[PDB]
RNA sequence: GGUAUGAGUAGCGAAAGAAGGGUGAGAAUCCCUUCCACCGAAUAUCUAAGGUUUCCUGAGGAAGGCUCGUCCGCUCAGGGUUAGUCGGGACCUAAGCCGAGGCCGAUAGGCGUAGGCGAUGGACAACAGGUAGAGAUUCCUGUACCAGUGCUAAUUGUUUAACCGAUGGGGUGACACAGAAGGAUAGGGAAUCGCACGAAUGGAAAUGUGCGUCCAAGCAGUGAGUGUGAGAAGUAGGCAAAUCCGCUUCUCGCGAAGCAUGAGCUGUGAUGGGGAACGGAAGUUCCUGAUUUCACGCUGUCAAGAAAAGCCUCUAGGAAGAGUAGUACUGCCCGUACCGCAAACCGACACAGGUAGAUGAGGAGAGAAUCCUAAGGUGAGCGAGAGAACUCUCGUUAAGGAACUCGGCAAAAUGACCCCGUAACUUCGGGAGAAGGGGUGCUCUAUUAGGGUGCAAGCCCGAGAGAGCCGCAGUGAAUAGGCCCAGGCGACUGUUUAGCAAAAACACAGGUCUCUGCAAAACCGUAAGGUGACGUAUAGGGGCUGACGCCUGCCCGG
């Protein structure tokens, strides 16, 4: 399925700053290839994808009173839609 | 010939070396090279089982032909080459059929000469015949012990063996050691002394040059502690405080014969040395 | 120069899980550490 | 476990700070400014390891920080790492490891063949700008390349063989070390040109001062050079085959062509980009010149210097689709933050220690030495006074000069370059920088004399002599051997008791004895299997001795 591959959009000062450059930032499945992401985004948003850049974020160490542990590892995809494609909303 | 170095340094003072005059090329036959890794005297257990080996110069193995299988095909000596794996020089033989092999370079084997192997072969130097076909008094080398196995018995630089006689299906050979034994008559040997006979005269000249040849230093037994060697211990220098000098492993090591007493080959040894 | 000169690979090759599993005595170690209830084997 | 005592004591961990301004409840300690000082073959810039969020922003000041703290590598929130081309994997093998069957073995297991895995090596396509709180050969702009894929179009095959082509053959791949001379370019200098200024305190509109003084991969040309005798017959070999390799013969033979390679250069790339001044000028010439590159190319040496894939070619095979051109698409996974000679790594510490590699500017210089500096980095997480004893680290010292002391221990002295001069002894190499003497600055006659580059202009190196000049002193600072005579021991360079012994000890080349005929002896292992050795008596193991010279006597009774 495609909506298992795309988890949720990423809304930060950085991710919002490139919504005008037709570059949309998503949190995707940690097993998903950037090819799987390119076809997932095309199936969900009816856009034409130019390129998909992807980066693995390792979990960040957090303490909450004696109890220490790691946040979840993330896979972040930045999908650049072509100049003729429709835009994703956010 | 031997070249005596001038004593410019204390390291070169008494050092001697081959002039390598016999050597005709410096570029070995690429097709006949195999890789060769140093073992530094270590076993398949990785344990050091022979002392004093390790860390020489890197070497390639040249696949030598000790068998001499190519009967009745003329072989032209192409070059006399240096071989780092053995005291003797080697000779690249261009066979008329276009096959190239290395043989041990016999004393007086020059480029241009045409060597022959088999039953029709003449008694000229680098020729290889079965011992049944070699006259008495002849000087041979690269003697095989089992038919078809390839020469193993006199291959080192300057070594020679002499055919003494024929007893049944065996031949009396007098080996380089002066031993006389019975080699099987279907075993082939090559004609003539092995060549590079100046080799024994060489003076290594400095510690370092032994290290280049892959030899680590030998520590005498008598400067070890009692727990390391039977000659260990004693306040100051000590004599051998034993009835006999001992190997590191016990066992007498002066005049104590180590040939196995009930040995299968004994029936073939005619005179010892 | 101190005794511990770290190496990610040497650590795992000497003391790692797969190396422990590759021998009967290494499996004894894993069994022992499980029995004691260690959070970390290997 | 708690809490004393010692005690407000030792210590606060190498180092230069100052003032002004700001912030704030509060400031030696945070921020800014200016001056000052320190590193600069590093105390700078990269990169690998290792660490693993320490990175950025905002907030905080309990604890941590040897003081303080508004600050922080600390606490709390949010964020931040973008790749067909960079590094790794979807490629390759080395050591080594594993290992179907197999061999061996009370059990457990040990070994090992095919076959795998395994970089520290091999192969392999991207550059310059821009941008910025935190990434950038990754994002954006421009311009490429590699591998594919379709889609159009001709072109040529469509069963006698276009085309592909081995899991097989062959070639290449493919390698040490040292040395010397070159080409080139990085880099470094002058001038030139551009822009700005024209001056504090006596002088200078000028040989005046300051700042600048150009750019990719790719593509197309060229090109110092470096290698290399082409061609045709034949065919006991390359497990089959081969038009390929190898071998042989014959013709042509040459030093030149061709053919390989080849740093660099020119053009384009660029109407683009950058650039001294709210924005835009100049880009030239010369000298010098590599530790880079051509290139282990050449020459030489002996100690004789990976493999495999890849690439090329050969046939065995397979074959109707193949290539060429255009066009538009496709290109996965892992890493990417930050520190990285360090406060983030190894040292329990924000620890005078340790930590591989790339780059590493100028003056004087042989230099990466030295001193002072450039770019860049830093002022080191306690301070203010005081200027006692004593201790440590330093400077100087009358007269004397080893009287000190176990002992000149320590310190002093010597030190660079140039010229003269140089003993015994000797294995004829040495000893030797022996020892011992003398010199060294500046100015002028000096576009030097003469050299190097050079079509020339010019620009760089410039001696000796003479004349002068100044100081107590001219390698004016820093950095650069103390020397000699006679013995013992060990020939020598090496090695050693990590952390009280560096030696006369070990080793060593050489010597001699002895074992060992190859399934060698010897060694490891219960064995198999190994090392010895892919060696074979001129070799291998063991014992003793220890270069070299002269020698090595008598004794076989134990
Ligand atoms: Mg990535
Ligand atoms: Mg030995
Ligand atoms: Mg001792
Ligand atoms: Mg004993
Ligand atoms: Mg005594
Ligand atoms: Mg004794
Ligand atoms: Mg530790
Ligand atoms: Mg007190
Ligand atoms: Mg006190
Ligand atoms: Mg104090
Ligand atoms: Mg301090
Ligand atoms: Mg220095
Ligand atoms: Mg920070
Ligand atoms: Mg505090
Ligand atoms: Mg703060
Ligand atoms: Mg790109
Ligand atoms: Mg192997
Ligand atoms: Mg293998
Ligand atoms: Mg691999
Ligand atoms: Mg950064
Ligand atoms: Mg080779
Ligand atoms: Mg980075
Ligand atoms: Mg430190
Ligand atoms: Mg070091
Ligand atoms: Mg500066
Ligand atoms: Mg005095
Ligand atoms: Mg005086
Ligand atoms: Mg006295
Ligand atoms: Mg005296
Ligand atoms: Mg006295
Ligand atoms: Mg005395
Ligand atoms: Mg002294
Ligand atoms: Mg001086
Ligand atoms: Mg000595
Ligand atoms: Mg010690
Ligand atoms: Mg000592
Ligand atoms: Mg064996
Ligand atoms: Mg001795
Ligand atoms: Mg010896």
């Amino acid at each position: 399925d495609a909506r298992d591959i795309i988890k949720r959009p990423v809304v930060t000062e950085e991710s919002t700053s490139i919504l005008d450059d037709k570059k949309y930032t998503f949190e995707v499945d940690t097993r998903a290839t950037k090819t799987q992401v390119k076809y997932a985004v095309e199936e969900i948003f009816d856009v034409k994808v130019a390129k998909v850049n992807v980066m693995n974020y390792k979990g960040k160490l957090k303490r909450m009173g004696r109890y220490a542990g790691y946040t979840n590892k993330r896979r972040k995809a930045i999908v650049t839609v072509t100049a003729d494609s429709k835009e994703i909303q956010f | 010939a031997i070249k005596k170095y001038k004593p410019t340094t204390n390291g070169r003072r008494h050092m001697t070396s081959s002039d390598f005059a016999e050597i005709t090329t410096s570029t070995p036959e690429k097709s006949l090279l195999r890789p060769l890794k140093k073992k530094a005297g270590r076993n398949n257990q990785g344990k050091l089982t022979v002392r004093h080996h390790g860390g020489g110069h890197k070497r390639q193995y040249r696949v030598i032909d000790f068998k001499r299988n190519k009967d009745g095909i003329p072989g032209r000596v192409a070059t006399i080459e240096y071989d780092p794996n053995r005291s003797a020089n080697i000779a690249l033989i261009n066979y008329a059929d276009g096959e190239k092999r290395y043989i041990i370079a016999a004393k007086g084997l020059e480029v241009g000469q045409t060597i022959y192997s088999g039953a029709e072969a003449d008694i000229k130097v680098g020729n290889a015949l079965e011992l049944k076909d070699i006259p008495v008094g002849t000087v041979i080398h690269n003697i095989e012990m089992k038919p078809g196995k390839g020469g193993q018995l006199v291959r080192s630089a300057g070594t020679s063996a002499q055919v003494l006689g024929k007893e049944g299906k065996y031949v009396l050979i007098r080996l380089n050691s002066g031993e006389v034994r019975m080699i099987l008559a279907t075993c082939r040997a090559t004609i003539g002394q092995v060549g590079n006979e100046q080799h024994e005269l060489i003076n290594i000249g400095k510690a370092g040059r032994s290290r280049w040849m892959g030899k680590r230093p030998t520590v005498r037994g008598s400067v070890m502690n009692p727990n390391d060697h039977p000659h260990g211990g004693g306040e100051g220098k000590a004599p051998i405080g034993r009835k006999s000098p001992m190997s590191p492993w016990g066992k007498p090591t002066l005049g104590y014969k180590t040939r196995k007493k009930n040995n299968n080959s004994d029936k073939f040894i005619v005179r010892r040395r | 120069k101190r005794t511990y000169q770290p190496s990610k690979r040497k650590r795992k090759k000497v003391h790692g899980f797969r190396t422990r599993m590759s021998t009967k005595n290494g499996r004894r170690v894993l069994a022992s550490r499980r029995r004691k209830g260690r959070k970390v084997l290997s």
